[PDB]
DNA sequence: AAAAAAAAA
């Protein structure tokens, strides 16, 4: 029996649709590890049942055909439950890494879900270590290239940009940008991409 | 680049970039001949054309540099030969008289057209609306021919001699997947 | 065939008719009273994920423990209907994993008469898929949505990808 | 020109490829020849072809038939007639019967695809195309003969002349119209006398069919289309019968295109020429292993409880009500005597109870599971129109009777809700019918006795809002005693408040509402579907797939599926007619005497009718176990059921 | 004569092929997307036509019934130009394209229509009360003679022809012709009845009815009881069968229809409104933002508004393999003291619901609610006519003064609301009818 | 010929 496992897989598909329709890493859902641990306890029951069945089979009272068929059925049950659980976990890890890579490896606790408490603790430490790996990777031979930058090809050199949030004045190369609330800048494209990604600017 | 399924095909902006990384002709409005002054000394394009440049003469530069000079008053782009009414007329006649072969056109088709119509508006010797309408008619008939030819989807191969970049890009995810499914069905049946 | 593919693992859960060609005492404990053995030639609706292997192990006259009956999904009626008019037929009512299930079935059983009919099926439906994908609004009648609600689950990704590609092309073209 | 010959020879090749139709033609020929001159059924010259084979043979001819039947059907029937004329061998024929020249018109079956439509879906772009329409018969016309070819004779010439007439509705292809003027003079003036017995006449009937009300758009009324059919199948089915009619949908008539139009807003006339008819019934035959299953299950000791529990599994309680319903659906045999006139054969059940006790739901279940039944409500019916109505025919201009609510339900069962709320006047109709199972109409010069042997089940609520246990049963029921005495069984149902039963029924009902249709997810509502893939439809004994019936395991006792129960009742109502013996007679008379002289309070008074009810119930229970004789156990169970229905446990 | 027609056709074709705003030829792409989905029609907006050139609009407004067919054949000429290949020289199953118009001109009330509006384009609004069954019309007639017996074809337009006199060139009759029904082309036509809106009726008068005719794609688009906006031609047709002298009954030829419901009730919504609805559903206080929105002019009632919202959403319909039905609606009864604003909530509930009817329990009858058995005086046949509880199927019915309703009338609704189906048996008509509300 | 609304007994 593995029908419970199906309820997981179908649910995962909905999550994929959330990834597809939005085309943006945002509001990842809250885990379903309760059903997972229910499956774990029932498969532990299955495993102990297999161990006892092997015990009677070695005893000699049990019939060989019954033992072998029950062994195959139980092995298939474990295989399918493991398949469902790994199908869930692989998609979870994929979406985790996809949202982790694009925000410069900082996880942006200053602004995406706020407390990221809908993730499991194991998933949270995985996210932290992946951020560590991303920070480490661009510290090698690619120090002169920002990998986590934009991927839209550079089409124009001078653009108009409109401020979205108020701040003080920010130092730049040979200049200073005072972010007065609700103002428009006519500046270089290669100077405000970091601010635009952070959400402090608008109207590219 | 992952972004979901954006790792399999090219986005239109990438197509625009790869097209604009191509040579083009230019008539400069200024002079930068060396005194017989800062060196251009670029890495991915010959400087000797840019540095040894004199006004009102023909020279070849990359498209993005031409656009950058066109933003100021330092440029005058020369339109290609195929962007005129007398060439598009014979082209459309060729498509009309030949109902199976795609006419020969540069693979930058519709893309150089879009860029030139957007930016280089005041340098054309012909009205813009007429050229735009004729290009639309060309696109229309080529679309009809592509739709007619798409009916044959063999599991072995296919031939498309003279399709432009955008036409191939917008059709790849459908044709590729359908042919892959047919191949899988055939292979699983043997 | 992908282990971490969600559509495949969903499709593996469909139920197929089967026959116990070989008697096994003490079985059926997951379906009826455990103390009652299941007699010979007793029919159940077993899922694919165990029917594929349980009918091939044999165990031992190395006859398999179970025998798999021809499912009603692949029947003469459906073949006649699909051969008559495939464009107006709604496969979504028959199944949601029709194509993957058909591929699995034809891989298990070599039948040179299903591959050509199914090939002509999806080849004919691909043209209307392209026709609907190329129709971008500038909201629409009943025909297009009626067709879209007849589609198979595996055709939805093709339809969506084509629609997004055409939409991106139009968005770039008109600025 | 030569296209007719090409199509004829192509159809001849197709008939040569498939050898089944030739065998059918040979069989029909030999059967007719055997019926001719050996010490009344005659097979009509019609054959059914499966166009799936035609598609598998020649796609072009198949598409030509399915798109433009006008240019394709006539060559096919001509080729069939020629093949019949070559195959047959009658060296000594008759004179009048040899001139029939029946073209052997065809019938079709198989997959249609986009041509299996509904009366609402028929539009302009489906004209001149072979189609199949599903629906319910609403009304029919009269069978009137019409002429085709007249035979004329003149005494002097000795040569018999013949003239052929064709109309717009007679043939698929439009030809030059011909008037009905009898030719009475020859070219040389010889007097011609019309020769009856040599001319050709064919029956004619027009019927109308409408879309089923269930599959209709919200806030829309059902729509109707009209069907013309002649020759064979001329008097098949009746009003109130689900049909699937295959034929050609064509327009006819000038439709005001001539000068006769009074306004520009004129529409043409559309009409379908039926080729064949099939009964839907949402099939009705039984197999050998079906008989084996029925017999082996009837040999069980507890068949009646299993069958009773098999009715409406979602209704909690009401066990004896289910048993009475089972006995009613397959009630006792009718008795007729040369001196004793008529004896009633079925059983009627009446239920009265406080609101929300599952009476209408059980009645709806009985309607769904019955072979033939009609739904009726007390307030929305009128007794005059419930039995027979007088309406004028549009074609002939005369007035003819129309069958009422229960005349259509002859030999069926009629279910009535809000029985007490019906107007008192209309009740007399029931008083007329349930008395002798015959309704007599005498109005506007029509004198006829119509047969109606239906059984009536009714449910009514008491006069007060809730039943009063402390009150007289007579004053709790608004109906008069005259009609109450006719009903065999009176059942009273009350929802006594009890926490244990409340918990049980609550968990049962909550179990019912947590149900999901197979193969469909729970996030979206139920959506409509299309028809079956086939327009016309159609290892042994080792499967028991739908025999045992225990689809899901929730209890130790068995349960059987509904279609097998319908098969069982169909078999029982026909194959078994039991007889009673003296052993059951002793029990019947003893329990009647004991019940009559017990002298304690009872819900209803008893009389000689109750003993006749006991006899009918004993016969019904002798039928339920598939035995030809009545056992005393049937008498005991009938007595127990009556004692419950009259006293209570 | 023919030169002017060619000039007009050329003008309209130039308009179609040359109209562009910014960088898009809207009408050509519209034709492409219509042909791809098999919707042979085109929509023209008045403002674009006026902005392009004023002479074409002047000619269209002068004599519409003579000019429109020229435009509708120019459309199909352009469609054949831009949809098929010459191939140096077939199916050609493209009929004459349908033309649909939209406008924003000043509305004209029904009672304001008079003799000066004959053969003019008018825009007006009303309520649909009855829809006729569709009928067939001939467009391409194949005609056969009887004596000379040759073939001929007749093409018929729907705007604004009889058997030709004499034969085509021996000595045939006046009109020796018959109609060959096979190899003929037919279309669909439908009739509708329109009634004045209640708020625009003049003082001390009664509503007036009017007759409209639609054809092809415009048919089967509206249902009775829905407010609509119609643009069409107000013309007159004589009645030979039918007082006075030289009388002519007027009617309307439908060209364009706008409806508030937009025939939405499968999903017809595009992506923008879909994502807007999803974002609204993500609001964590949507229950309160909906409760506050139920009649913001009524103060104090909160549980009543919550009950009304719950009723408006409706339950979940359920079916079983055993065949039994489960109801999927909830019924709310307001039973209280006068002055507590009960009817003012009833009219607002009528307004909000997509399908709703408001009626009084006093002026009502059992036969006037479920189904009335009318009888056609001409053909003398019985047929069912819908009442008020069948018009509100799939919606909500508003009943006030429920206690003033007669006892005999109040009993017919029992089965209609407990089983959602009504059964009738009158004059031999045995029909079970569904009513879910 | 049959259904449905209205005033008076
Ligand atoms: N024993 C029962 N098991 C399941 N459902 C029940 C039972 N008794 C009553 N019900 C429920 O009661 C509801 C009332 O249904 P319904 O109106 O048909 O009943 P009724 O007793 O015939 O009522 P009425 O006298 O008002 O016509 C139904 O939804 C039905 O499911
Ligand atoms: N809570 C309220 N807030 C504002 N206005 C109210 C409120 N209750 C009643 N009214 C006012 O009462 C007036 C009359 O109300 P209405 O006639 O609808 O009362 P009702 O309770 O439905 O009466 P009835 O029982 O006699 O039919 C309206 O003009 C309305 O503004
Ligand atoms: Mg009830
Ligand atoms: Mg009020
Ligand atoms: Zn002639």
């Amino acid at each position: 029996y593995g029908d419970l496992g199906n309820k997981l897989v179908l649910e995962a598909k909905r999550t994929k649709q959330l990834y597809a329709r939005s085309n943006q890493d945002v509001n990842l859902p809250m885990y379903h590890e309760d059903i997972i641990r229910n499956i774990l306890k029932e498969v532990s029951n299955l495993r102990k049942n297999t161990e006892y069945l092997k015990e009677q089979q070695q005893l000699g009272m049990l019939d060989d055909k019954v033992a072998k068929c029950q062994y195959f059925v139980t092995l298939l049950c474990m295989e399918r439950n493991k398949r469902c659980l790994l199908a869930y976990q692989r998609l979870r890890t994929d979406i985790l890494d996809s949202m982790a890579w694009n925000n410069n490896g900082l996880d942006l606790m200053s602004s995406s879900q706020q407390d990221t408490n809908n993730l499991s603790h194991q998933e949270q430490e995985y996210l932290k270590e992946y951020c560590d790996l991303i920070t480490d990777l661009k510290s090698g031979d690619l120090v002169d290239i920002d990998l986590s930058g934009s991927l839209v090809p550079p089409s124009d050199v001078f653009i108009d940009v409109r401020v979205l949030k108020d701040a003080g004045e920010i130092q730049t190369e040979y200049g200073v940008f005072n972010l007065i609330k609700d103002s428009q800048f006519f500046v270089r494209q290669s100077d405000v991409e970091r601010l635009i990604q952070q959400g402090y600017l608008q109207k590219i | 680049s992952l972004p979901a399924h954006l790792q399999q095909t090219f986005s239109p902006e990438e197509i625009q970039f790869i097209v604009e990384n191509e040579p083009i002709k230019i008539f400069p409005r200024i002079t930068t001949r060396q005194k017989i002054h800062t060196r251009w000394q670029l890495i991915t394009t010959d400087d000797k054309a840019l540095n040894n440049m004199v006004a009102m003469r023909s020279t070849e530069v990359v498209l993005w540099i031409a656009l950058l000079l066109k933003q100021q008053s330092k440029c005058s782009i020369v339109a290609p030969q195929w962007l005129t009414t007398k060439e598009l007329d014979r082209k459309i006649q060729y498509e009309k008289t030949h109902p199976d072969r795609f006419s020969e056109l540069p693979w930058n088709w519709l893309v150089l057209a879009r860029i030139l119509f957007n930016k280089a508006k005041d340098d054309f010797h012909d009205p813009i609306h007429e050229l735009r309408g004729k290009i639309q008619d060309l696109r229309e008939i080529r679309q009809i021919k592509v739709l007619k030819g798409l009916k044959y989807l063999n599991e072995s191969h296919l031939q498309l001699d003279n399709l432009s970049l955008l036409e191939i890009n917008e059709l790849r995810p459908f044709i590729t997947e359908i042919m892959d499914k047919l191949r899988e069905i055939h292979t699983a049946s043997l | 065939m992908g282990y971490y593919d969600i559509d495949d693992v969903l499709a593996d859960g469909t139920e197929f008719p089967c026959k116990f060609q070989y008697d096994i005492p003490g079985l059926g404990y997951l379906e009826n009273n455990p103390g009652r053995p299941i007699t010979k030639n007793t029919k159940l609706s077993l899922p694919l994920w165990l029917a594929r292997i349980l009918a091939i192990v044999g165990g031992d006259e190395p006859v398999p423990f179970v025998e798999l009956l021809p499912p009603d999904m692949f029947s003469t009626k459906v073949m006649n209907a699909i051969k008559t008019d495939p464009v107006a037929l709604d496969l979504h009512s028959i199944n949601s994993h029709f194509f993957s299930l058909a591929i699995k079935w034809i891989m298990l059983f070599s039948e040179k008469e299903l591959a050509n009919v199914v090939s002509e099926l999806l080849l004919q439906r691909a043209q209307e898929l392209n026709h609907h994908a190329s129709s971008l609004s500038i909201n629409t009648n009943i025909a297009t949505s009626t067709f879209l609600l007849k589609l198979e689950e595996m055709e939805k990704e093709i339809y969506k990808k084509s629609h997004e590609s055409y939409k991106d092309t139009k968005r770039w073209m008109f600025k | 020109d030569a296209v007719f010959g090409d199509r004829v020879r192509r159809f001849q090749e197709f008939l040569d490829t498939f050898t089944s139709y030739r065998d059918s033609v040979r069989s029909i020929q030999v059967y007719n020849s055997n019926n001719a001159a050996n010490y009344l059924n005659i097979l009509p010259h019609r054959i059914i072809i499966s166009l799936d084979d035609l598609r598998e043979f020649d796609r072009s001819f198949w598409s030509g038939i399915l798109v433009e039947p006008a240019y394709f059907i006539p060559p096919a029937e001509k080729a069939l007639t020629d093949l019949a004329d070559s195959m047959d061998d009658v060296p000594h024929p008759n004179a009048s019967a040899v001139s029939s020249r029946h073209p052997w018109k065809l019938s079709f079956k198989g997959s249609f695809g986009a041509h299996a439509l509904s009366p609402r879906t028929l539009t302009a772009q489906h004209l001149n195309k072979l189609v199949s329409v599903e629906g319910i018969v609403t009304k029919t016309s009269l069978v009137r003969p019409k002429l085709i070819r007249s035979v004329h004779y003149a005494a002097k010439t000795g040569r018999f002349h013949y003239r052929d007439y064709t109309d717009a509705t007679t043939t698929l292809t439009t030809r030059i119209p011909t008037p009905a003027i009898y030719p009475t003079e020859d070219t040389e003036g010889n007097k011609l006398t019309t020769e009856y017995g040599y001319s050709t006449f064919i029956d004619h009937q027009r019927i109308t069919v409408q879309e089923m009300p269930e599959m209709a758009p919200a806030g829309q009324l059902p729509r109707s289309i009209d069907v013309i059919l002649d020759d064979d199948l001329v008097d098949k089915t009746k009003p109130g019968d689900r049909v699937n009619v295959v034929g050609v949908f064509k327009s006819l008539g000038a439709g005001g295109m001539n000068q006769s139009n009074s306004n520009t807003l004129i529409g043409f006339k559309t009409l379908i020429l039926g080729n064949t008819v099939y009964p839907l019934h949402a099939r009705q035959m039984l197999t050998d292993f079906d008989i084996r299953n029925i017999n082996k299950l009837s040999k069980k000791k507890d068949i009646f409880d299993i069958l009773s529990q098999s009715l409406a599994p979602s209704i909690y309680g009401h066990d004896h009500i289910k048993k009475a319903i089972l006995l009613m659906l397959m009630g006792g045999v009718e008795k007729n005597l040369e001196n004793g006139s008529h004896l009633r054969g079925d059983i009627n059940i009446l239920m009265v109870g406080d609101p929300s006790t599952a009476k209408s739901q059980l009645l709806r279940f009985v309607l769904n599971t019955a072979s033939l039944a009609i739904a009726t409500t007390g307030r929305g019916s009128s007794g005059v129109g419930l039995t027979a109505a007088v309406t004028t025919d549009r074609e002939t201009g005369e007035r003819r009777l129309e069958a009422g609510a229960m005349v259509l339900a002859d030999r069926g069962v009629v279910c009535i809700d809000e029985f007490d709320k019906m107007t008192d006047v209309d009740r007399v109709a029931i008083h007329e019918v349930m008395e002798q199972q015959t309704v007599t109409i005498a109005k506007a010069g029509i004198h006829t006795t119509l047969n109606a042997r239906c059984s009536v089940i009714a449910a009514a609520n008491p006069v007060f809002g809730q039943y009063d246990v402390n009150r007289d049963p007579h004053q709790n029921i608004a109906l008069p005693d005259s009609l109450l005495s006719r009903f065999d069984l009176l059942f009273v149902v009350t929802d006594d408040i009890n926490e244990i039963r409340d918990r049980s029924i609550s968990e049962h009902v909550l179990r019912t509402h947590r149900y999901l249709p197979p193969g469909y997810l729970e996030g979206e509502p139920v959506r409509e579907r299309l028809n079956l893939s086939l327009a016309v439809g159609e290892q042994a004994g080792a499967k028991l797939a739908k025999n045992k019936g225990n689809y899901n395991g929730t209890e130790i006792p068995k349960l059987v599926t509904i279609p097998f129960l319908r098969k069982y009742v169909q078999y029982a109502k026909e194959r078994v007619i039991p007889q009673l013996t003296q052993e059951a007679i002793n029990v019947i008379v003893k329990n009647y005497t004991d019940l009559r002289n017990d002298d304690n309070t009872k819900k209803s008074p008893i009389t000689a009718r109750t003993l006749e009810t006991l006899i009918r119930l004993a016969t019904a229970h002798a039928k339920v176990r598939l035995s030809k004789t009545v056992n005393k156990v049937d008498a005991k169970v009938a007595a127990n059921l009556l004692r419950f229905a009259l006293l209570g446990e | 004569n023919d030169d002017d027609n060619t000039e007009i056709i050329k003008s309209f074709k130039n308009f179609i092929l040359e109209f562009r705003l910014d960088s898009q030829f809207i009408y050509r792409d519209q034709l492409r997307n219509n042909i791809l989905v098999k919707n042979y029609s085109l929509t023209v907006n008045m403002e674009h036509l006026i902005g392009y050139n004023e002479d074409i609009y002047k000619k269209l407004s002068d004599e519409p019934s003579d000019i429109i067919p020229l435009f509708e054949t120019a459309i199909t000429q352009v469609a054949k130009r831009i949809s098929i290949l010459s191939r140096a020289q077939l199916l050609n199953s493209l009929p004459t394209f349908q033309l649909i118009l939209n406008s924003n001109a000043n509305q004209i009330p029904l009672r304001d229509l008079d003799s000066e509006h004959v053969s003019k384009i008018v825009r007006l609004s009303g309520i649909i009360i009855s829809t006729s069954v569709l009928s067939s019309r001939a467009t391409y007639l194949s005609i056969m003679c009887r004596n000379c017996r040759h073939t001929t074809s007749i093409t018929i337009n729907n705007f604004n022809v009889s058997l030709p006199r004499s034969c085509l060139s021996k000595n045939c009759g006046p009109d020796p012709y018959i109609i060959i029904h096979e190899s003929s082309k037919f279309i669909d036509q439908q009739f509708l009845k329109l009634q004045e809106i209640p708020e625009l009726v003049p003082v001390g008068e009664m509503p007036r009815n009017l007759t409209m005719t639609c054809d092809r794609y415009l048919t089967n688009k509206v249902i009775p009881g829905t407010r609509v906006t119609i643009v069409g031609i107000y013309s007159i047709y004589n009645s030979k069968n039918g007082s006075g002298v030289a009388i002519r009954t007027p009617y309307i030829k439908i060209l364009g229809i706008q409806s508030d419901v937009e025939t939405s009730s499968v999903t017809m919504f595009t992506e923008e409104e879909e994502e807007e609805f999803l974002q609204l559903s993500r609001n964590p206080k949507l229950y309160e933002i909906l409760t506050n929105s139920i009649a913001p002019s009524i103060f104090g009632n909160e549980d009543i508004k919550k009950a009304i919202v719950c009723l408006l959403m409706g339950g979940s319909k359920k079916i079983l393999p055993d065949g039994m039905r489960l109801r999927g609606d909830i019924n709310v009864l307001l039973l209280g003291d006068p002055g507590t604003a009960k009817s003012q909530l009833l009219k607002f509930v009528e307004k909000v619901s997509p399908i709703a009817v408001y009626t009084s329990g006093k002026g009502s009858s059992a036969a006037g609610l479920t189904a009335s058995v009318q009888r056609d005086p001409m053909t003398r046949e019985f047929y069912l006519e819908g009442g008020a509880m069948v018009l509100a199927d799939g919606g909500v019915v508003c009943i006030d003064e429920f206690d003033k309703m007669r006892d005999e009338d109040r009993v017919a609704i029992h089965e209609a609301m407990e089983q959602q189906t009504i059964s009738i048996a009158k004059a031999g008509i045995t029909t079970v009818l569904n009513s879910r509300t």
